[PDB]
């Protein structure tokens, strides 16, 4: 019932949902907040020996086979954002509107949102490109429609085998969401009465977690492509390292004094079980650097391991 | 569980502007000249693009003058409010630790008051920590060290749960040099417990301490995280409006109309020959591009000459908006300027007298109810009794105290209307004794002949 | 036209706001708290609610 | 769901009547009444009777 407002709360900050963070999603997005130095952070932990339990002849040992111990590398790769400088303008629109001077509290409002949207936007970009080098996809196009109400995720599940426990969450594209409902309201399988059409789970005790962001969201007209990818706990790591600048300078040699506003700060992304290759990528990717896979290897050995799936519907 | 830390809240956005003006004003004229185009706008700007208007703004800016009455302002403001000493009520035997030194640096908690108090009179905000070393120390946290708080509704009380302010200090290496450490502080309330965390930030690192819970000195932890944040309106997170925001903008309104008055009389100043009706001709006969203007020697002029000793006339309708600029501070501030000239009735004075000390009145108790519970924190640290008070002097106006008032006072305490230690506070307020009352007392007892 | 908005705000910009009515709300608040408001009753049975 | 037969909702009649349904938000449609209400009482004579109108 509220819609009387204060002074330019009207002004836009956001239309994506960005609350998927921490126990928001179940644990399955972490933001936390740590320093680390250079562009690289990497831990180094023992591999999995393979051929540790072999068949042994105690008859006739003959020969043994040798054997030795390895050290898998996972990684964070730091990414640095920024703003571009903004004009402060003098207030002209004033022929019967209003025009403040509270330049800098909008341009902070809005940054903060954006902030917010940028991590977890690159996350979840990080994270579905990584997955889908780790083989860790299953598309579903072609079959019928496009999207079924709950007979997609176990598709998900056959492909996470038989920790299929671990994943409790499904972060998902609006349109998928609402094709779910869709099917829901039109239950040619009689399992759904007019109270629990509005289901958000999937039936397996994990919510679906619901945003816009475009990484989950490609394509457009007949090609238009949505990812619905599933988590585990802490699969999906961003660390803000806390080096957030931020400068107002004026500017000489125009016709007004030119004022800006110029912001930068970094962050750190880290996918469970998986590397991003600095080698086959850069010091400092850009955001379309990281949605590029071969760029990010699989460390653990088992698909369980690795945190996530993704599952590709139309 | 720890996340978004250095990140300050937007209420605190919208205010830095104002609260970073009012820091300028209270620097005095150099911070403000050095900001002059945030003040005062350039006269023409078509000229103030090139080269020669830039210099036109310079010459512009330091013929004007900046009245810095605010800064007074919040001079006398604190005169009145810390005359003498607040009075402190309890033992004082095991509380010198925080009255000789309240932060460990010898520092007197009265200077710390002071402090506080002016911090909280110019831009109303400040912040007060007290944490466990063994003795606990109680911080002062700026207006603009204090980024983050949260207010959330636990069995339906208004509670503080998270709170996050910044601390600057600077390492020591062997050498000579000066470093910062931006060391933050985060403090959480969970299910009613106080738990805090430390960022070592080591020098040119960023490290971080392990989760603690500070408890009182029987046990039991806490139940309210002991930061309290007074303000120039109450004691609430909440951000309050600084008590000199009218003043610094029409102190900024007189500074630059002084810049104009100022321009104007180095221009029009001084008076002007303005010999008119002259020819050429008779400028190269006798003139010869210089004219003697003293009184020994005198000038001839032509037929129908007439020379007018011009100049910018007094009482200028720009001074006249200066001195509209000037009485309404005044009857703004209550005595941020002083004026030989007027009279006042005496009397009259004292009907408003209570109004005019309001914001006093209210910044006084503001800083006693902080320090007193901050106080009283102190004592549940070190296990002290909880029923003692820091109590500011509320009193304003203050002067020496009448002979008649001496011996109404003495009469109130030979009657018992007035404690023996309300009336030695009397006489110390007053100007008229100086020793504590233990020692008054133990010289009573001796048997003095005279 | 976008000069007659120029001309608002060289307009506004040069204005002085007096704020008589802070100071006037401010002098009222103090008349009437001066001192402390005066509770009648039991106080260590209510000294949960003042402090 | 609001249910509300005004005239317009509907924008038809016969095979081509569409009836129009609105899905709002919080403050979505604003209404303020400018209290700007005036009512006069004008009367005449020269007739029979007196005439009034409102």
């Amino acid at each position: 019932v509220f819609n009387d407002w204060a002074y330019k709360t009207m002004s836009e900050v956001l239309d994506q949902q960005v609350e998927l963070f921490n126990g928001a999603t179940r644990g399955a997005i972490i933001l936390r907040s740590a320093g680390n130095t250079g562009d690289l952070s990497e831990a180094a932990f023992w591999a999995k020996i393979q051929g540790l339990v072999r068949p042994r002849d105690p008859y006739s040992n003959a020969d043994v086979a040798a054997k030795d111990l390895r050290q898998l590398v996972d990684n964070t790769i730091k990414v640095a954002s920024g703003t571009p400088p903004i004009n402060i303008p003098p207030s002209m629109l004033r022929w019967i509107q209003k025009n403040p001077q509270e330049a800098g509290a909008v341009i902070g409002q809005q940054l903060a949102g954006d902030t917010m949207q940028d991590m977890l936007n690159n996350g979840l970009a990080a994270g579905k490109a990584a997955f889908t080098a780790g083989g860790a996809v299953h598309d579903i196009s072609a079959a019928g429609t496009g999207l079924m109400t709950q007979r997609a995720f176990n598709a998900a599940q056959r492909i996470f085998g038989d920790r299929s426990t671990d994943i409790q969450v499904w972060v998902s594209h609006s349109s998928p969401l609402f094709d779910l409902y869709d099917n829901a309201l039109a239950n040619a399988e009689q399992l759904y009465v007019f109270g629990t059409v509005n289901v958000r789970a999937d039936a397996f005790g994990r919510p679906i977690i619901i945003t816009d962001s475009p990484a989950l969201v490609s394509g457009a007209a007949e090609t238009l492509r949505h990812s619905t990818l599933g988590l585990t706990t802490g699969a999906i790591l961003i660390e803000q390292n806390q080096d957030f600048d931020s400068t107002v300078v004026d500017g000489t040699g125009k016709q007004n004094i030119t004022r800006q506003y110029q912001a930068e700060w970094s962050y750190n992304l880290g996918v469970n079980g998986y590397a991003y290759d600095i080698a086959t990528g850069g010091k400092a990717p850009n955001p379309t650097a990281l949605a590029t896979a071969a760029n990010w290897d699989k460390i653990s050995t088992s698909i369980k391991d690795t945190g996530g799936v993704v599952l590709v519907t139309k | 569980d720890s996340n978004n830390i250095k990140y300050v809240r937007e209420d605190a956005k919208k205010m830095h502007k104002l609260w970073a003006h009012i820091r300028m004003a209270m620097e005095g004229s150099r911070a403000i000249k050095d900001n002059a185009k945030e003040f005062v706008p350039h006269p023409d700007n078509t000229k103030a693009t090139t080269p020669e208007g830039v210099a036109r703004y310079k010459a512009y800016i330091e013929r004007a003058v900046w009245y810095g009455a605010s800064a007074n302002t919040v001079d006398g403001m604190l005169g009145q409010i810390f005359a003498r000493d607040p009075v402190f009520t309890g033992p004082e035997d095991k509380f010198d630790m925080l009255i000789n030194d309240v932060d460990g640096s010898g520092l007197s908690i009265h200077q710390q008051a002071r402090d506080s108090a002016e911090d909280a009179l110019s831009l109303g905000r400040g912040g007060l920590f007290v944490d466990y070393s063994a003795r606990p120390y109680i911080k002062f946290i700026a207006a603009e060290d204090i980024l983050n708080w949260r207010e959330r509704w636990v069995n339906g009380a208004k509670r503080t749960t998270l709170l996050v302010f910044r601390e600057e200090s600077d390492a020591d290496d062997d050498g000579y040099q000066i470093y910062k450490e931006e060391v933050w502080r985060e403090l959480r309330l969970v299910d009613g417990t106080y738990w805090q965390r430390t960022w070592r930030e080591n020098d040119g690192q960023l490290y971080v301490d392990d989760w603690i819970s500070p408890t009182k000195a029987d046990g039991s932890q806490f139940d309210e995280i002991p930061f309290v944040i007074f303000g120039s309106k109450n004691n609430d997170p909440t951000i309050d409006m600084p008590p000199m925001r009218d003043l610094v903008e029409l102190n900024i309104a007189h500074f630059r109309n002084s810049a104009d008055y100022e321009e104007a009389c180095f221009i029009c100043g001084q008076p002007t020959l303005f010999l008119s009706g002259l020819t050429e001709h008779w400028v190269k006969n006798v003139l010869g591009g210089a004219v003697v203007i003293g009184s020994r020697d005198a000038v001839p002029l032509p037929v129908n000459a007439k020379p007018e000793l011009l100049q910018a006339e007094g009482n200028g309708m720009v001074k006249e908006a200066m001195d509209q600029k000037e009485r309404q501070m005044v009857a703004l501030g209550a005595k941020l300027i002083d004026s030989d000239k007027t009279q006042r009735t005496f009397g009259e004075a004292s009907m408003e007298a209570a109004a005019q000390n309001s914001v006093l009145s209210r910044v006084s108790k503001n800083v006693s109810d902080a320090y007193t519970k901050a106080l009283r924190w102190a004592a549940m640290f070190l296990g002290l009794d909880e029923k003692i008070e820091y109590e500011l002097n509320s009193d304003f106006d203050i002067n020496k105290m009448s002979p008649e008032e001496l011996a109404a006072v003495i009469s109130a305490w030979q009657s018992n209307a007035i404690s023996f230690t309300e009336m030695r506070w009397q006489i110390k307020k007053g100007g008229r004794a100086y020793l504590e009352d233990e020692d008054m007392r133990n010289e009573s007892e001796q048997d003095d002949p005279l």
